[PDB]
């Protein structure tokens, strides 16, 4: 049975906050298709040949 | 003729497909020539049951 994620319990309380003291400059990749192969079909040659 | 209009707008239009036509017909068959014995089958006096 696949795990959804690691279990993390957030320490919520009514008068406490968590403030970051540092940062990470993260570069992530996003790959997006833009175009396809442009195809042309000769209808007469495909159906009938010569 | 392809666009079915007498006025053609500016652009590129796919019209037809150029294909080179054959120049002459060549028939290649085996050189060996023997008269086929259809006379034996079709003109026989007796046939089987
Ligand atoms: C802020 O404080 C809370 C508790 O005062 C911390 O929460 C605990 O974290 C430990 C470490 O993983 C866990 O084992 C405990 O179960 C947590 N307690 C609760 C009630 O969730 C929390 O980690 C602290 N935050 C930081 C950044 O140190
Ligand atoms: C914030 O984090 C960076 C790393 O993400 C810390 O930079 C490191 O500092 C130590 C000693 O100061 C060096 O040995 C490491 O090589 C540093 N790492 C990088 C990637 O430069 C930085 O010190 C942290 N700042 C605070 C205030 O915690
Ligand atoms: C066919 O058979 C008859 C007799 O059975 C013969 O007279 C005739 O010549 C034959 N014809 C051929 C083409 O073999």
């Amino acid at each position: 049975t696949m795990s959804l994620g690691a279990e993390n319990s957030v320490a919520y309380s009514n008068n406490s906050i968590a403030i970051p003291t540092n940062f990470t400059i993260s570069v992530t990749t996003e790959i997006l298709p833009v175009s396809m192969t442009k195809t042309s079909v000769d209808c007469t040659m495909y159906i009938c040949g010569d | 003729c392809t666009l079915k209009s007498f006025t053609v707008e500016k652009g590129i239009y796919q019209t037809s497909n150029f294909r080179v036509q054959p120049t002459e017909s060549i028939v290649r068959f085996p050189n060996i020539t023997n008269l086929c014995p259809f006379d034996e089958v079709f003109n026989a006096t007796r046939f089987a049951s």
